[PDB]
């Protein structure tokens, strides 16, 4: 459920990066920068799910 | 749609705090003087203060008269005054560097609280209170870091002579934040030139600002040639416009105002006023070119 | 604390340097300014190394304490 | 007593790896082509390879002919060849950078299996191409930790690390323009490089006007020289070479060769001005 949605966003984040590094920030700067914004958005999500994941674990001991 | 100028800002009656900043030879200090001159002229009923923490003492250099810790009316203007202060000096006088620096935002907060004291000291003593302040921020460092303080400050309080002053800072800073996070009271104006590095540095600035819940809708792009109206200049302009086209796509809801390059450095009230009008009404290389040439 | 008295000494120096570098224009003074930046990094490196000696020293004492 | 040119490098018989990099519209790709052209001409006995990981495919654009994963001799030159590759694609085919770089090394030895004596890398303008450079340190630490397991139940990369930290084998050439941001970014690049024990003695400053030899240009030049004076104080023991701005973009072997000579012998705005104008 949760733990799957995390692994999928780590994949997405990866795919975005691979793409953004296939384009020139010089020529494409508009698009390139947009992508940078999205990457930060994902990094914020991935690091949100890591928290949720490890949290419902530590709390699972009940 | 969103006009490529500062008119709405320049004529704004709500704003008590305008922050102007950018890194590089981007022309920050000149922009700050223009913005302050425009508001002052457009709102003769209100009294304005332009203050600069830039160590280089650029204000005195731009207006051609000496400014300092004591607010002075800029000669030729009855509604505009200037202050040049060194916040690091203001700290060193009064003044565990490990304990302070260890936490992000404390060093900046103490530096800033000194400029606020100076301001209210200029208002009290003389008796002339300022309606709106224009900050020319230092070209380096991160000045607004203290805006995320309360969040990270109240989080470090819950877990954990010293205790008091800290919570006091949290309080003062929250009181300020209540101002600086109101888009009608406060806004930030970014200064860049059209080149990759400036534009990148400008994006990151914007993001940092958004993270503090600071309103930034405005970008001033300086040193533009408009050459089509010298083979070298012509080419340079071709690049400037390359990025210009993409800036417009990147921030649509921004006021991105395009300012003409002026040969040599702009100094003195007269030249500044004549130049600063292109913040209010967008410079047109076709019609306005004569104004630019006469400044040379 | 021959070690600790240094950590505070260099943290003070690092502080003083920064306060100074922020009193000068990187635009006009860029040569000097940059030199100072180099020194700051040098100190931050000596700082983090000292920070680690302490962590390593106190973990060595608490080992002798257990033994 | 350190000459403001690349001659020592350009005529160097020891160097197997020259890295060229810089961020921005700084003119990186043109510098890489110049450096490669100069060495090639100055050392007809040796065979050179110029390779670019820049996604924009700038090499084909600069020489005016198509390049790719397959090394081609640049038409007009019998000692210089070019490769344009995408390390991402090759990838799919410090750890992230290492895997990207090991792909370009495979491509190179695959093109040799005509061997190249010296390679010029035009590095990507973004990210860090050399986090791998920091890798043979990190990769050998993978082998130090790996061999640590064997005793329970490499030199191939090590000699690479040695080759990259050997100033006679390898060096980095920074490309900047005289403006604050470029110069700051250039300083940090240098520092990062020093941290990898990578030798960098060389900085190319492009797009200089030398206007005193247009009121707008004149002023711009006044700034460029402001920072120029301080660059000279900042890196004394560096070769900091000052390159003239050329209107429009330099393309084709001819124009490139004519321009690239100012890396070997410092451009003089007084005497050399005619060469610049004839390119425009
Ligand atoms: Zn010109």
């Amino acid at each position: 459920e949760l733990s799957k949605k995390y692994l999928a966003k780590v994949k997405e984040r990866h795919e975005l990066k691979e793409f953004n590094n296939s384009i020139s920030a010089q020529d494409n700067y508009a698009k390139w920068t947009k992508n940078n914004r999205k990457l930060d958005s994902l990094d914020k999500e991935i690091n949100n799910l890591k928290d949720e994941i490890q949290s419902e674990n530590k709390a699972f001991q009940a | 749609t969103v006009e490529p100028n500062l008119h709405s800002l320049i004529t704004s009656t709500t704003h008590k705090w305008i922050f102007v900043g950018g890194k590089g030879g981007v022309g920050k200090t000149t922009s700050s003087c223009s913005i302050a001159i425009q508001m002052a002229l457009s709102q003769p009923n209100k009294q304005f203060l332009l203050i600069s923490t830039d160590p280089a003492h650029n204000l005195s250099d731009a207006f051609g008269e000496k400014f300092g810790k004591d607010a002075r009316k800029v000669t030729g203007m009855n509604n505009l005054s200037c202050m040049e202060i060194d916040p690091s000096a203001a700290l060193k006088d009064m003044n565990l560097a490990d304990l302070t620096g260890s936490i992000p935002g404390i060093d900046e907060a103490l530096s800033f609280m000194e400029v606020m004291k100076h301001i209210k000291r200029q208002e009290q003593g003389e008796g002339e209170t300022f309606d709106t302040v224009i900050f020319d921020t230092a070209p380096t460092g991160h000045t607004l870091r203290f805006l995320q303080l309360p969040n990270t400050l109240s989080k470090l309080l819950e877990k954990f002579d010293i205790s008091g002053k800290l919570n006091e800072l949290k309080a003062n800073v929250e009181t300020i934040r209540q101002q600086f996070t109101d888009p009608d009271l406060t806004t930030f104006v970014c200064v860049c030139i059209s080149e990759f590095l400036s534009l990148y540095e400008t994006e990151r600035l914007i993001q940092e600002l958004i993270s503090y819940d600071m309103d930034v809708n405005s970008i001033i792009v300086n040193q533009l040639l408009f050459a089509e109206n010298c083979k070298r200049c012509q080419a340079r302009w071709k690049m400037q416009k390359k990025y210009l086209d993409q800036i417009d796509e990147l921030y649509e809801d921004f006021h991105v105002v395009k300012m003409p390059l002026c040969a040599g450095e702009i100094r003195g009230l007269n030249n500044l006023t004549k130049f600063s009008q292109f913040l209010n009404k967008e410079y047109n290389p076709i019609t306005d070119g004569k104004v630019i040439y006469e400044l040379e």
